[PDB]
């Protein structure tokens, strides 16, 4: 068993003076200084014929160690099925550290995660969402690693691939804004993920808002370095709305895709302005004259009906239409994100209920006191 | 017979999980519980003994009382997972301690540290002479991986008692095979 690692000693240039240490490791019995180094290498990376001889030893490892968390065991098997490229042999080699592996850190929550990754090649859609439902129903509770979450969401993210209902990939990317504080990868991968997580999240209508979180700190990070009028057309569904220049240029860069939701889009930007226009201004000014939306949305006369009432089943406004001067009447009203300004406006129309309550207030105390005593 | 009572803190920390004490930490650290709750028990009956988890935040489910028997349960599925931390553990006794009903007891307080640690030279002497003020002896025993030949600890055991006071004493634990046993050979023979 010494002799195997005397072999594999030399591999090139600065590989034997860290394998020096790695024999005195298990000779030592210190498994975590081993863990460290074995991981160490599997970082380092590598073809790698390397971690893929000594799997063997290393399921020997596994075998009288019987303690080690499966965490470790997961990372360097990734590796080595690199090395090995097929699926097949591996998963029931990933399975087998599966059923071996019993700890009251739940190895099911990163074997799981480890299946649908090596999935992929099935290709997908048939029995990836049984193996990725699985995943979370373990992993609800203790969820106090938080790092498998985003394996989580790799093979979620890729049973979107299938398209997949672009707007639950915005909201699978909950799942992946929402696993890890701090990016740890390059953000030019990033400032390509958000290339297509505003379209695709914009092309999906299934989420009727979409702009709530939008102004997260880690996304416009990654929004700076992203193309500029990709995020300006953003801001055209983040408030907007019209911006009718903006809400095109979406259309200039990227062609595909955006054909089916074209037309789609032109009506999410039509019935965004209807909750604006009242949240922008104090009203009421509530009921809206047709000429109004002919303007802002610059719609026709007939169409008017399909859109103000499309947003009535949305949920965005309740107001009933007069159809007698043809009207549109609104009633409460749908807020969303907030800017610098709205706080300034907040602060003139919002203490003005303030001030002026408590001014007239202080009258109904000042007289009503002396009949009360 | 001394009187005493002797808080011992189990260590949770993650690199608790690997067997350079036979066959495994977890069982090491239990053997080494084991040897000094048996030695409590042939020194006096009158001595309570607790336990406390260092690592995450610090929590007892056993109340201090003299019975080891759901000490040694709490051994098992201890999960020795988290972030070590110290500078929280040393008074984590004392507190335990100023809940003490008799206060004919001394204060004596056993760690055991398997993690390296981050900690400046200033905060362990403020620790230690603050024991000093409250007289307590506290007996560290080095575990698992550290700074190699302990400076800190040993700071902070060195700066923690003084003339004589017998006293508090570090023994530096050999990264090499061994049984937890004879781990404690050493300590406890000589605290």
């Amino acid at each position: 068993v010494p002799g195997f690692l005397q072999q594999s000693q030399s591999s090139g240039p600065g590989q034997p003076a860290v394998w020096h240490r790695l024999e005195e490791l298990y000779t030592k019995k210190l498994w975590h200084q081993l863990t460290l180094q074995v991981l160490d290498f599997v970082q380092d990376p590598c073809f790698a014929q390397g971690d893929g001889l000594i799997k063997l030893y290393e399921n020997f490892i596994s075998e009288f160690e019987h303690r080690v968390n499966p965490l470790s065991l997961v990372e360097i098997i990734l590796h080595v099925v690199r090395q090995m490229t097929d699926p097949n042999v591996a998963l029931t080699f990933l399975e087998k550290t599966r059923e071996k592996v019993k700890s009251s850190d739940e190895a099911v929550i990163l074997c799981k995660t480890a299946i649908g990754a090596l999935k992929l090649n099935i290709g997908d859609l048939q029995v990836t969402k049984e193996t990725i439902e699985d995943v979370e129903e373990m992993l609800n509770n203790l969820p106090g690693v938080t790092s498998v979450h985003s394996r989580f969401y790799d093979l979620s993210s890729k049973y979107y691939q299938t398209i997949g209902n672009h707007a639950s990939y915005y909201k699978d990317a909950l799942r992946f804004l929402g696993c890890v504080d701090i990016k740890d990868l390059p953000v030019s991968e990033q400032q390509e993920r958000a290339f297509t997580l505003g379209l695709a999240g914009l092309l999906g209508e299934g989420v009727f808002n979409f702009g709530e979180l939008l102004m997260h700190p880690v996304l416009e990070s990654l929004r700076n370095t992203d193309r500029q009028w990709l995020i300006d057309t953003l801001y055209a569904f983040n408030s907007g709305n019209v911006e009718r220049f903006q809400t095109l240029k979406t259309a200039w860069g990227q062609q595909p895709d955006l054909a089916a939701n074209e037309a789609q889009l032109l009506r999410k930007i039509q019935l965004l302005c209807l909750m604006e226009m009242t949240f922008t201004r104090p009203a009421n000014h509530r009921q809206l004259t047709f000429e109004e939306i002919a303007k802002s949305a610059k719609i026709t006369v007939n169409e008017v009906e399909l859109l103000v009432m499309k947003a009535l089943s949305v949920g965005l406004v309740k107001g009933s239409i007069d159809e007698v001067d043809k009207r549109v009447h609104m009633t409460w009203v749908q807020p969303r994100v907030l800017d610098l300004q709205q706080i300034k406006g907040m602060k003139d129309r919002l203490e003005f209920w303030c001030t002026d309550v408590k001014s007239m207030e202080m009258l109904v105390e000042h007289q009503a006191h002396d009949i009360l005593t | 017979m001394v009187l005493e009572s002797t808080m011992v803190c189990v260590d949770n920390s993650e690199y608790m999980r690997n067997g350079d004490f036979l066959p495994t930490r977890l069982q090491a650290q239990q053997d080494a519980v084991n040897i000094v709750c048996h030695s409590k028990t042939r020194s006096n009956p009158e001595n309570n003994v607790g336990l406390i988890t260092l690592a995450n935040d610090c929590e007892v489910l056993t109340t201090l009382t003299p019975d080891t028997g759901r000490i040694l349960s709490k051994l098992h599925t201890v999960q020795p997972k988290g972030k070590i931390t110290f500078c929280t553990g040393i008074r984590v006794a004392h507190l335990a301690l100023k809940h003490r009903q008799g206060k004919n007891h001394k204060m004596r307080i056993i760690a055991f540290v398997g993690s390296p640690v981050e900690d400046n030279e200033k905060d362990l002497v403020k620790l230690a002479k603050r024991l000093k003020k409250e007289k307590v002896n506290v007996d560290i025993i080095n575990f698992g991986e550290e700074e190699v030949n302990t400076e800190k600890l040993t700071a902070f055991v060195n700066t923690l008692n003084g003339k004589d006071g017998t006293g508090s004493h570090l023994v530096t634990v050999p990264p090499g095979p061994s049984l937890a046993d004879a781990l404690i050979s050493s300590p406890i023979l000589a605290g």
